[PDB]
């Protein structure tokens, strides 16, 4: 089966150019299908950007048409998107997708996983504070305080610790800044001897911290 | 333009109907996608009425001229998702999408919240700041009230609380943050987070080390 995978920078400066590439595997760019980009701002609906045929013929959303370039590269089996003069309205998850196009109708039959691209203007790096943790179970965590914009990712022990992890939705404070907490529930018995590290990454401000959480 | 309702809610086992209306549907047909959080859309109904082979039999589609309908019989909790209808414009130049319909599945069992309360970290206090963090999880329905106390007196200023949000296991989570000066923190004997849910309260207390 054909698979699609987006790649490219997740952060763009205002007025800069968003650049993404879709690697097609399992099948050829050359085919009866058209190739396309669709985006979805967080919490909003789907918006089609445009489509390209393997020969290079393009067709774009007329509300974007002045800023969009879609290209195909059969030697690498890829098709690409450039979106110029970006603003905050371009922050979105970008999907590549395969279209089935007949003489009178079309639809989408295959989608990439989607990649978030954020247009970063103002930004603020968070502080990361440990939330230190008897019998029973124990809660410990990390507070990621006062960052902008979203998002932050949190993992624990480099992704090795998954069970019992709950990273809470961020709060938007009256300050206009975000905070969030990530908590893991562990056996009280593992505390004396298991090391717990929360891996925080706020890419808009290049804040990448691995914070040890100790009693 | 395609028009679909922003929300539909159904009880488990009932039949959900989501309509999509637009003048292009007769010639350009309608296609339905299901989309769950952090996932790409998935085609569930092709060309008005066709069900793709991997899609459960309870999904079906119908057409009624300038309306098309997605019907889910015997709705399950797993069907809660956004649903998009899609067509094309009258000149067959571009796709059109509806705004999406959130399907909510009602009738989950009530569940009382768990509450964890953390004091300020030593690192924060050294930065001349103090935050108490009250984390509230695994409750249903998705309404809670949080009250903070300094000793036993109510604290109102410096409070930030999220609106409850649905977790992966279909129960809700919320969090509440109390900002203090380190002088406030050390002066009182303790602070407490009181979480009220459907008339029952759970309280947690913390104190300076
Ligand atoms: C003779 C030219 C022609 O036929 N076209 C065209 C027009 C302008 C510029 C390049 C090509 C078509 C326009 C429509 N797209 C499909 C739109 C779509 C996609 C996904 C779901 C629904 C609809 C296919 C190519």
């Amino acid at each position: 089966q054909v698979q699609l995978q987006e790649s490219g920078p997740g952060l763009v400066k205002p007025s800069g150019t968003l650049s993404l590439t879709c690697t097609v595997s399992g099948g050829f760019i050359s085919s009866r299908n058209w190739w396309s980009w669709v985006r979805q701002p967080p919490g909003k609906g789907l918006e089609w950007i445009g489509e390209v045929y393997h020969t290079g013929i393009t067709n774009y959303n007329p509300s974007l048409k002045s800023r969009v370039t879609i290209s195909v590269d059969k030697s690498k089996n890829q098709f690409s998107l450039k979106l110029s003069s970006v603003t905050a309205a371009d922050t979105a998850v970008y999907y590549c997708a395969r279209e089935v196009v007949g003489p009178t109708t079309g639809y989408f039959d295959l989608w990439g996983r989607g990649t978030l691209v954020t247009i970063v203007s103002r930004r603020l790096p968070p502080s990361v504070f440990p939330l230190a943790p008897s019998g029973g179970t124990a809660a410990l965590g990390c507070l990621v305080k006062d960052y902008f914009p979203e998002p932050v990712t949190v993992s624990w022990n480099s992704g090795a610790l998954t069970s019992g992890v709950h990273t809470f939705p961020a709060v938007l404070q009256s300050s206009g800044l975000y905070s969030l907490s990530s908590v893991v529930t562990v056996p009280s018995s593992s505390l004396g001897t298991q090391t717990y590290i929360c891996n925080v990454n706020h890419k808009p401000s290049n804040t990448k911290v691995d914070k040890k959480v100790e009693p | 333009e395609l028009t679909q309702p922003p929300s539909v809610s159904v009880s488990p086992g009932q039949t959900a109907r989501i309509t999509c209306s637009g003048d292009t549907l007769p010639k350009r047909s309608g296609y339905w996608y299901q989309q769950k959080p952090d996932q790409a859309p998935l085609l569930v109904i092709n060309k008005d009425t066709e069900r793709p082979s991997g899609i459960p039999e309870r999904f079906s589609g119908s057409k009624s001229g300038t309306t098309v309908t997605l019907t889910i019989s015997g709705v399950q909790a797993e069907d809660e998702a956004d649903y998009y209808c899609q067509s094309a414009d009258s000149s067959f130049t571009y796709p059109s999408f509806g705004g999406g319909t959130k399907l909510t599945v009602l009738g989950q069992p009530k569940a009382a919240p768990s509450v964890t309360l953390f004091p300020p970290s030593s690192e924060e206090l050294q930065a001349n700041k103090a935050t108490l963090v009250c984390l509230i999880s695994d409750f249903y329905p998705g309404a809670v009230t949080v009250a903070w106390k300094a000793d036993s007196s109510p604290v109102k200023a410096g409070v930030e609380t999220t609106t409850p949000s649905k977790q992966s296991n279909n129960k809700y989570a919320a969090s509440s943050y109390l900002s203090l000066t380190p002088e406030q923190w050390k002066s009182h004997r303790s602070y407490s987070c009181q979480v009220t849910h459907e008339g029952s309260t759970v309280e947690k207390t913390v104190a300076p080390t």
